[PDB]
């Protein structure tokens, strides 16, 4: 009101919501997980040169466990944060799997050059994805050494980006053919390498995997894994559908979705019932209650004790929507007690019911009527101050009345009264 | 050339066959819009030929003009009405026959009756009619109340902070609405609360033969209600009642189907009405009490009780009818009135457009809201309608100026909601005033001017409580 | 928010943007103040015309309009200024006191049927009298008061009574 | 009576699809002044 003084009346003072308790993030069942396996724990190793490329795609790629684990011994994201493929989706993926030098593992970087870089295996200086490598010293090394690895020493020119070169073909370095045969000037193309357990870190062969991710408008293939949270219901929670958001009391429905069919609409188009990707229960949508607060208050010259309004809620959800346990116990009796009355309008506190029926000093709402009354007894005395208190009733309609109707009488006044009242109207607005 | 296009239809119900109107076009320029060079011979009849006639309007397709004059159906324009009608049909069986087609034809304005003045004639009549119409003004609208913060930033920090550099826009509109509020409370209360006491009715109904059983409450029934009030409250469609939704019953893609409950998703709050169903129909019950017994007096002051057959002496005796004339036909008259009454409740109960104006005021609301709720989902420019999706992909820099695209359009909506709102409000009002002064003067007392209490020297009205609006029974007086 | 500050702060190529959202955002204000205005200097006209009325009824005449006037059968009305509107003092008649009497819509002097020019029947209990509407003054019935229309048979509620000629006394003395 | 789609983006297919994205402003719009366009007919009916 912007007023020290407030005249007697019902004001809109502020507006009533229930917080969310709780956040919930949700995606569809984990199933359906891209072979990862096949790709890390794989038996075999392709070469540098020609190296393996396997598509993923159609699947919830969980990166977690490569991101987490310590086998390998580097893992290297340029493109987007490696805490990221969780929540990130690619159109699609590749994963590139050789086996190199443990020196040269640097070079599977975007922007870098050198034998692989060039030669072998090219990334793009934009490269989006993620390099992951391990070492298999173990497994690779043989101590005879381990020849079947091959790099290339020779091109017409140098190699595009994830473009691999398997030809055997052998190259003329010179003028001479080489007809098929080494020879001068003409050499096998590709060299291998000697891995050996005896050797060195540099020297161990690694397995390195890459996992390009394209990203092109079409749709997307292969995104991250759900991170899920229990499903609660029948209370205001900030819920997270798979496509959706929204705050609301999720409770069972009697509701036949089609099979297919994921979220109903509202005539209105408002998501009003959702299928959860866990379990296929369908679950009518419900804003948490709110609602208007008014202050029923008599004016401040007459007293300063008020009585609130809760619009269009239940008395149950003010104590939960404060954490009544929660505070001190001075605190604890507004939450709750027997002066609470419970009337279609809302939940009305701070008034005492009362079965007597008066005239609307203020209006409530559903017929109820408050206002601040006091019975007195006092000689000489007005109402004067004493335990005072509000009350809410129904509205009287007035004093009720009946008409002795009968087929043989009349009711005509002797005597009359000539009264005077006053009409006010307004005649015109300030020429502005 | 351009103009708009109309189709009449004489219903689904009756038929598919319908005709169209090409507003203020001529009739040469309808085949080139059509691809006639391309399409399909059968394509080709349909765009040429006669049976084509040319309105002031516009160009008249698929409708056969007619000579003769009807009573306008359907308005097409410069007097011109279009109706459904079939000739002469042969008798009922399988026949091959040709009938039923769509007309238009120049609107009557009714039989012609010349009137035979003459220098010393007068037409006296020698017996009367006791008819009763039915008059149905909206009373209030639904007391819609809108939380701007809600409706425009819901559940958004980011949201709420640009709101505020907007100033007092919703303070101004939220308080715009409850201005509206109070004042449908203002109109239920003048206009039924005329009278200070509540009357009842006497356990004796001997009113003079007089046969009110339809209009006064039933004491059984929940709600003490009318019986032909009861219909009244059946023809109409309540937006809801009760007050109380589960909360839980409500939480994904379904509640909507609930269309409240979504309304009460984003802001949208009803507030009940300050005088319940149950307290309007004492009122209806008591207006309708003093008007029995008492006579008009209960207005005035201290009603007082007159037996029934004596009021329409008084009554009879306000058209400039003696009271000879009542008592001298008194059974027929309350015969006449008695079977009158049972007329409304067929009428009522036959078609639901009896009731079309209140319908109307629900209709509009409904409308109203729905083409507010619908906006949300309207981009404006904006890269998307949903705020979560701007904060969640866009940095605030850039999402601050996205949000704003969102706030001006919605903002905008409520204003032109509520503008809208404050304008058919003030149509209601007038109404209401209207209706106030009915009660005032119709009921409480019998009017003296024509054409105010419904066609006819005006005897007396009962008031009927209906939702959102009043429905008022005028009984007048017309000659036979 | 201040427009001086705008044009000291910025140079026109950049201050005409903010500028800009502030007029848009201003003149919006002022539209809806405007719109405002006509809709709510309808209402007030929507009075004035009222007030003209019921200046042009009940100041002028006597408006038989029931709570046109105020509460009850209207007297007349004392226009009255006011800041930006009027104010009426109404003076209407409001029975006070009233008593029950029995009534009956005629009577049978001959055998004929009688009823009242103006007023209701009505009895104290010995004697039957026909009196005005909405103040109560008893008159001996004669036929003065009275008319004719029909017979007792079809009337209901015609009670015997006799009627008082003033002719006969005249006669006879 | 004033259609939008004209007024405002007459024979323009690229203006029209960003009128769109405004939402029912027309279709709301249109839909008073036809509501207005009749009620003048109803005045005369009434009067007259």
């Amino acid at each position: 009101l912007k007023s020290f003084t407030v005249e007697k009346g019902i004001y809109q003072t502020s507006n009533f919501r229930v917080q969310p308790t709780e956040s919930i993030v949700r995606f569809p069942n984990i199933t359906n997980l891209c072979p990862f396996g096949e790709v890390f724990n794989a038996t075999r190793f392709a070469s540098v040169y020609a190296w393996n490329r396997k598509r993923i795609s159609n699947c919830v790629a969980d990166y977690s466990v490569l991101y987490n684990s310590a086998s390998f011994s580097t893992f290297k994201c340029y493109g987007v944060s490696p805490t990221k493929l969780n929540d990130l989706c690619f159109t699609n993926v590749y994963a590139d799997s050789f086996v190199i030098r443990g020196d040269e593992v640097r070079q599977i970087a975007p922007g870098q050059t050198g034998k692989i870089a060039d030669y072998n295996y090219k990334l793009p200086d934009d490269f989006t994805g993620c390099v992951i490598a391990w070492n298999s010293n173990n497994l690779d090394s043989k101590v005879g050494g381990n020849y079947n690895y091959l790099y290339r020493l020779f091109r017409k020119s140098n190699l595009k980006p994830f473009e691999r070169d398997i030809s055997t073909e052998i190259y003329q370095a010179g003028s001479t053919p080489c007809n098929g045969v080494e020879g001068f000037n003409c050499y096998f193309p590709l060299q291998s390498y000697g891995f050996q357990p005896t050797n060195g870190v540099g020297y161990q062969p690694y397995r390195v995997v890459v996992l390009s991710f394209e990203l092109l408008h079409a749709p997307a293939t292969v995104c991250g894994p759900k991170k899920s949270t229990n499903l609660v219901k029948n209370k205001c929670v900030n819920f997270n559908f798979n496509g959706l958001t929204g705050t609301g009391v999720l409770t069972e429905s009697n509701k036949k979705f089609l099979p297919f069919q994921q979220f109903g609409r509202d005539i209105a188009d408002t998501t009003d019932a959702v299928r959860d990707p866990q379990t296929l229960e369908i679950l009518d949508i419900t804003p948490c209650s709110f609602g208007g607060v008014s202050v029923i208050t008599p004016g401040t010259n007459t007293s300063n004790q008020v009585a609130v309004l809760y619009q269009g809620v239940n008395c149950t959800e003010v104590p939960v929507a404060i954490h009544a346990d929660q505070l001190t116990p001075t605190w604890r009796v507004y939450s709750t007690g027997s002066n609470v009355f419970q009337t279609r309008a809302g939940c009305l506190i701070g008034a005492e019911h009362v079965n007597n029926s008066y005239e609307c000093d203020i209006p409530i709402g559903a017929g109820i009527c408050a206002s601040y009354q006091t019975q007195t007894n006092s000689p000489g005395s007005a109402g004067s101050v004493a335990s005072q208190s509000i009350i809410a009733y129904t509205m009287s309609l007035g004093a009720e009345n009946s008409v002795a109707y009968s087929n043989n009488s009349i009711a005509i006044p002797t005597n009359f009264t000539i009264s005077v009242t006053t009409e006010i109207l307004p005649v015109s607005m300030t020429k502005t | 050339s351009f103009g708009g296009v109309s189709v009449i239809t004489p219903g689904t119900n009756t038929s598919n066959q319908v005709a169209v109107l090409y507003q203020g076009v001529n009739c040469t320029e309808v085949p080139v819009a059509i691809h006639a060079d391309q399409l399909t011979p059968t394509w080709r009849v349909y765009s040429t030929g006669s049976n084509v006639f040319q309105t002031r309007a516009g160009c008249l397709i698929g409708a056969e003009h007619v000579n003769n004059s009807y009573e306008c159906d359907i308005p097409i324009g410069a007097g011109i009405c279009a109706s459904y009608q079939t000739q002469t049909n042969s008798p009922g069986s399988a026949g091959s026959v040709a009938s039923q087609s769509i007309i238009a034809y120049t609107m009557s304005l009714g039989a012609e009756n010349s009137v035979a003045y003459s220098n010393n004639s007068i037409a006296i009549p020698t017996n009367f009619t006791i008819s009763v119409t039915t008059e149905i003004l909206p009373v209030s609208m639904t007391k819609t109340s809108v939380d701007c913060t809600m409706y425009i930033c819901g559940d958004s920090t980011e949201c709420s902070n640009l709101l505020l550099q907007y100033g007092s826009f919703c303070t101004q509109l939220n308080r715009a609405l409850t201005g509206i509020a109070v004042e449908q409370d203002k109109n239920t209360q003048e206009v039924f609360a005329q009278v200070k006491q509540i009357y009842k009715t006497p356990p004796i109904k001997d009113f003079g033969g007089f046969n009110f059983s339809q209009i006064l409450p039933d004491p059984s029934k929940p709600s003490k209600r009318s019986f032909i009030e009861d219909l009244l409250f059946n023809k109409v469609t309540l937006a809801d009642a009760g007050f109380i939704k589960q909360y839980g019953d409500c939480l994904g893609d379904i509640a909507a189907r609930d269309l409240i409950c979504a309304q009460k998703f984003n802001g949208l709050t009803v507030l009940p009405p300050l005088l319940t169903d149950e307290m309007i129909a004492q009122y209806t019950s008591a207006l309708l009490a003093g008007t029995i017994t008492s006579g008009w007096t209960f207005g005035a002051g201290a009603a007082l009780q007159i037996p029934f057959a004596m009021q329409m002496a008084y009554r009879f005796n306000g058209i400039g009818v003696t009271q000879n004339v009542l008592y001298e036909n008194q059974k027929l008259i309350a015969n006449q009135f008695n079977s009158a009454i049972g007329k409304i409740q067929d009428s009522l109960s036959s078609t639901a457009s009896a009731l079309g104006k209140l319908q109307d005021v629900v209709n509009q609301n409904a409308q109203a809201l729905n083409t507010l709720v619908k906006q949300l989902s309207s981009n404006f420019g904006a890269i998307s309608s949903v705020l979560n999706d701007i904060l969640s992909r866009l940095d605030p820099p850039e999402a601050e100026v996205q949000i704003d695209r969102l706030i001006t359009g919605r903002l905008q909506s409520l204003q032109t909601y509520v503008t809208q709102q404050l304008i058919r409000a003030a149509e209601i009002r007038a109404s209401a005033n209207l209706a106030a002064t009915k009660m005032s003067e119709c009921v409480l007392g019998q009017s003296k001017r024509v054409d105010f209490c419904g066609k006819g020297y005006h005897l007396m009205s009962f008031p009927q409580s209906a939702p959102h609006g009043v429905v008022f029974l005028h009984v007048t007086y017309v000659p036979a | 928010s201040v427009l001086n500050d705008i044009l000291s702060r910025l140079d026109p190529p950049e201050a005409e943007v903010q500028i800009d959202r502030l007029i848009t955002g201003r003149l919006q204000s002022l539209q809806t103040y405007v719109t405002q205005q006509l809709i709510r200097a309808a209402e007030i006209r929507a009075s004035a015309n009222l007030a003209a009325t019921k200046m042009s009824e009940c100041v002028l005449g006597q408006s038989k309009r029931v709570d046109f006037c105020g509460k009850g059968y209207h007297l007349m009305s004392f226009p009255q200024s006011a800041p930006h509107g009027v104010v009426f003092l109404h003076v209407t008649y409001v029975p006070a006191q009233e008593k029950n009497f029995t009534t009956a819509p005629a009577i049978c002097h001959d055998g004929k049927a009688h009823f009242p020019r103006e007023g209701v029947f009505v009895s104290n209990g010995t004697h039957w009298f026909v009196t005005q509407r909405n103040f109560y003054e008893p008159q001996i019935i004669t036929t003065d008061n009275t008319f004719v229309s029909g017979n007792c048979d079809v009337v209901i509620g015609i009670v015997n009574n006799t009627v008082y000629d003033p002719l006969q006394p005249e006669l006879d003395s």
